[PDB]
């Protein structure tokens, strides 16, 4: 109730005397008494009489900052989470008022005195179910009210570079864990969009700080760009044409009100990538893939601006091509391209534009760009293959067509010898056949995989190490597991001749290399069962028809 | 509302084709249909599913399934859509004229519908009640590409057409439509647009 | 056709009936074909149509109900009353999307919500029509605004449509990047509306007493209306009927006695 008087008390008293008197009374509170009540008190306090600020804001706040920074982390912040959020929200709102008075420098002070604090909070305040959204709102409000000149004022001008580095790391990971796994019901679309704008502003500022304190002028400690670009790309990975499409005005509404965020984001990333300069090569192979999907964005323009970066990347390798060529580039390129296109992202015009731009770029350049031209021809062949595959998959949905096209792509990969994705589609087809219980065909496929292996003991390539389980797996052991499964299939596949055939080699391997005679015994038990089946039971003969497509 | 009614019914077809495609969806999702005289341990319920291609019908003596259609190879997955002469509804059904053990009572008079095919084979089927009976007949005539025979279909026609025309008369609020169309001002024959196109 | 001049005082290109297809760029133009005309002729108008905002059509001036107004109704003071017209345009777009999801509805066995959408639609369109006039009292204005906002946001909520804010004065001020935190609290106000009406769907759409409790928790004064029809008694003399509310538990009356005089003829005196 002491706050309840402050309005008319001000109306008949000196303002700053009231300010200092209340400040003194509040600081006089012992640090473990009615924290909830005192926070409510200062909430009502900052509510009124703060419509005028020049005499009190600067002096009432410091105590407020002090108790809120104690509220940052004293390990007793559980009850006062919401209370602190309430305080911060209300005061920030009051600050946003324009008629109340000039506060830009005061905003600077608030930055200096709570920004790191609240970022620390949210980085710790990490569980979604509580009112974390309140803290998010507070901090985005801060950043929106904030100024870029203010941004660089102190946050750029901290102590030793390691502190600012760690701060920047935390900031970026926090941004990623916000953009990823968002905090809103996805129905607060306006709020989501606003959050996107403020995040844009902040990451812009942190881009210039990277340019000015972590470019070549920082001769080393130049790793972050991994994290930074990851954050940027992830932020570039929502709010897309279809979402924009749900109402026809939806595109128009957001464009009029906000335009194409993705446009600016991609352009920014493009120019800063160019700014990376010498470190591009020291930075290519990891980050190659992270730019395809943004290139694969359904729009037109920033795509136009983005494909050239692929040529920039291959050229950067050409600078490093003293040892080889962009093989290490194009391998990851092809891989990620594969997962993305099969994911159902690109478009025909996309591949056309790719061919056009890359060929045009390489014409300007030398022999290595001619090799790149032929590899881009390869790329376009891949793309048309994948488009055909996906269109048929979405079109007919008849398992037969699915097998047809997946075999098509498998043959193409076998032709292109890119064996890992080859195996991936092999397993795809195996899944298909298991769905159709075509145990024979499944066994043939799985064999075709196992054919790649050797009874050698060294696992030579982890490419054959698939995603079903991933650890040492000597080529021997993996081959053994494969043969076990295949024999099982052939057994329930009711076709035992090949079963016995393969049992023979497996027993040979057992006896000659592993000497596990127990496996010998079980295997030969199975083989005897096989021979019994063959001689004993009878199997129907399947009719074979010829089909004439005309 | 004379220009209103003329304009309303004159832009007809969209609602009609929407209704028909809805009927198509209904036929494809189908249900367990009703047989004849399924008393002595005979499956009265059995699903009749239309192909997503809407060219074959997945039906047969399926079991008493209360869940409805099961997606699989029905006892016969083909009904020749391209040659169906018609479906007889009511007394035209020869099974209704049966006077032996397949006597359908007069209570299935509006559940009698038999698909005509092979010029001698018929599919004397029964619907659980009237609305879906009319629905299936509507779906068949949609495959036949002619008018509908569901009262609910005419209901939908009138109601949705009324909704659409009602949501168009918003521009013409506080305005009147001359029943005689407004006279056409003489367009100058020159097409030399002083201002540029687009 | 010649002499076209760009202007924005023709946003409301209003047809009369299905236009003749005389132009190579015109058709049986719909009644609601509000077209963003770009170029104006004296007797004709060519410009973008609502149906295709990338394609023109030369359209008779006699056929156009010319309206100088634009999407803004206050610069030219087109408002029948300020702070309400934004609401009508937004609800028109809202009815557009209602129609689209309606299209999507019949093709699905969402018929229950489909008919509840029908009756929502009828309520909303009649409210729209009744507020087409500015005759209502300001309390009626506010109440209409609030309830139609509730209903439209309800339509949004079961249909998984996004949310709007700024309850009053057009639902537009809040989305105008005025602040951040007010945006927040408005969003949670809306979410509170969402939760209220979703939990009360099973309360009102099924039961009928929880609604009475909720409504009566907002007001305090009530009046029991009684309409006497006929007195049926064998007295034969002048009778005074003292009908009043009574508390049998408290053994006392609750309302003052309303004296009714009854004649000796069977008829009230």
């Amino acid at each position: 109730y002491l706050p309840s008087i402050i309005n008319d008390v001000k109306l008949v008293f000196d303002p700053v005397e009231l300010s200092v008197l209340f400040c003194k009374f509040i600081q006089s509170i012992p640090d473990n008494q009615l924290v909830r009540q005192k926070l409510n008190c200062m909430t009502k306090i900052v509510e009124s009489t703060l419509f005028r600020q020049s005499e009190c804001r600067e002096v009432l706040l410091p105590l407020l900052t002090d108790q809120l920074s104690g509220q940052l982390d004293d390990n007793s912040n559980k009850p006062d989470h919401e209370a602190s959020s309430q305080l911060l929200s209300n005061i920030l709102e009051v600050l946003d008022r324009k008629d109340v008075g000039a506060t830009a420098v005061h905003i600077q002070l608030i930055m200096e005195r709570l920004l790191r604090r609240i970022n620390r909070t949210v980085i710790g305040m990490n569980r979604q179910s509580p009112h974390i959204g309140s803290f998010v709102a507070c901090m985005i409000a801060l950043l929106q009210q904030m100024d870029d000149s203010h941004y660089s004022h102190y946050i750029s001008t901290f102590k030793t570079r390691q502190d600012i580095i760690d701060f920047l790391m935390e900031t970026f990971i926090m941004f990623k864990d916000l953009i990823g796994k968002n905090v809103y019901a996805k129905d607060w679309m306006v709020m989501n969009m606003t959050q996107n704008r403020v995040f844009l502003r902040a990451i812009n500022q942190f881009a210039e700080v990277l340019t000015r304190f972590f470019m070549d002028q920082a001769s080393f400690e130049l790793q972050l760009w991994n994290n930074y670009f990851h954050l940027a790309v992830a932020f570039l990975t929502h709010e897309s044409l279809q979402l924009e499409t749900f109402s026809q005005a939806k595109r128009n509404k957001i464009v009029k009100k906000y335009g194409d965020m993705r446009k600016e984001i991609g352009f920014r990333i493009r120019d800063m990538w160019y700014n990376l300069g010498p470190h591009k090569i020291k930075f290519i192979p990891s980050m190659v893939g992270p730019i395809l999907e943004v290139t694969l964005t359904p729009e037109v323009e920033l795509r136009k601006a983005t494909i050239p970066i692929f040529f920039d990347m291959m050229q950067c390798e050409f600078n490093f091509s003293g040892n080889g060529n962009f093989h290490m580039f194009e391998n990851e390129l092809i891989t990620k391209l594969d997962q993305e296109v099969e994911g159902g992202r690109g478009d025909e015009q996309y591949k056309v534009l790719l061919e056009k731009l890359l060929l045009e770029h390489c014409r300007k350049h030398k022999y290595l760009s001619s090799s790149g031209e032929v590899f881009a021809l390869l790329v376009s062949s891949l793309l048309e293959n994948l488009l055909d595959y996906r269109t048929i998959i979405m079109q007919d949905e008849s398992k037969e067509n699915r097998m047809s096209c997946t075999v098509n792509v498998l043959n193409f990969y076998k032709e292109k010898k890119r064996e890992d994705i080859y195996i991936r589609y092999l397993y795809k087809l195996r899944d298909l056949h298991r769905d159709c219980e075509n145990y024979t065909e499944a066994a043939y496929t799985l064999l075709l995989h196992a054919e790649l292996l050797q009874w050698s003991d060294k696992p030579c390539v982890p490419h054959l190490l698939q995603r079903d389980s991933y650890y040492v797996y000597t080529q021997q052991e993996l081959k053994e597991k494969l043969y076990q499964e295949i024999i099982s299939y052939f057994d329930k596949g009711k076709m035992w001749e090949k079963a016995i055939k393969l049992s023979k080699e497996l027993a040979e391997t057992y006896e000659s290399k592993v000497f596990d005679y127990e496996g010998l015994g079980n295997l030969l038990k199975k083989r005897a069962s096989f021979y019994e089946n063959i001689i004993k039971a009878m199997r129907p003969q399947p009719e074979y028809f010829a089909v004439g497509y005309y | 509302s004379r220009p209103i009614l003329e304009l309303k019914e004159k832009i007809q077809p969209e609602i009609l084709e929407l209704i028909k495609q809805q009927r198509l969806n209904r036929l494809v999702e189908g249900t367990c249909f009703r047989k004849l005289n399924a008393r002595r341990r005979q499956d009265k319920f059995w699903y009749c599913r239309l192909s997503p291609n809407h060219k074959v019908l997945h039906y047969g003596d399926l079991e008493e399934s209360p869940q409805g259609e099961v997606p699989h190879d029905s006892l016969q997955d083909k009904l020749p859509v391209a040659d169906i002469k018609a479906v007889v509804t009511g007394k035209d059904c020869p099974h209704m004229k049966e006077k032996g053990a397949l006597k359908q009572n007069k209570e299935v008079l509006e559940l009698a519908f038999s698909i005509l095919y092979d010029s001698n084979c018929q599919l004397n089927f029964i619907a659980p009640d009237k609305h879906e009976y009319c629905i299936w007949t509507d779906g068949l005539n949609a495959l036949l590409g002619k008018d509908m025979m569901s009262d609910l279909t005419r209901n939908d026609l009138d109601t949705l057409l009324s909704m659409e025309i009602k949501l168009r008369l918003l521009d013409l609020e506080n305005i009147q439509i001359p029943d005689a169309p407004p006279p056409i001002p003489k367009e100058p024959s020159n097409y030399d647009f002083v201002y540029d196109c687009n | 056709m010649a002499r076209w001049i760009p202007t924005k005082r023709q946003k409301y290109g209003v047809a009369i009936y299905n236009y003749n297809a005389s132009q190579d760029v015109e058709l049986s133009l719909q009644i609601g074909d509000t077209v963003h005309i770009l170029e104006m002729y004296e007797g004709w108008y060519r410009g973008y149509t609502l149906q295709n905002k990338s394609k023109k059509g030369i359209f008779p001036e006699t056929y156009i109900h010319l309206k100088e107004a634009t999407v803004e109704d206050l610069g030219q003071h087109e408002t029948v009353i300020p702070g309400e017209l934004p609401l009508v345009q937004e609800l028109t777009s809202t009815l557009r999307e209602w129609a689209v999801i309606w299209r999507k509805l019949y093709v699905n066995n969402k018929l229950t919500l489909f008919r509840q959408l029908q009756q929502m639609t009828y309520s909303l369109i009649e409210w729209r029509s009744q507020i087409l006039s500015g005759t209502l009292p300001k309390d009626e204005l506010a109440e209409l605004k609030k309830k139609v906002t509730a209903k439209i946001d309800h339509g949004n909520r079961m249909l998984g449509l996004d949310l709007v804010v700024r309850d009053d004065n057009g639902n537009i001020l809040d989305p105008d990047e005025t602040s951040t935190i007010a945006l927040f609290k408005a969003h949670e106000v809306a979410s509170k509306r969402i939760e209220e009406k979703i939990q009360e769907e099973k309360s009102i759409l099924q039961n009928l007493d929880l609604r009475g409790q909720s409504i009566f928790s907002t007001i305090h004064t009530y009046g029991l209306y009684v309409n006497f029809k006929n007195f049926v008694c064998n007295i034969g003399e002048d009778a005074e009927l003292f009908m009043a509310l009574y508390d049998p538990d408290q053994s006392t009356f609750i309302s003052e006695n309303y004296l009714i005089r009854w004649g000796s003829n069977g008829m009230p005196k």
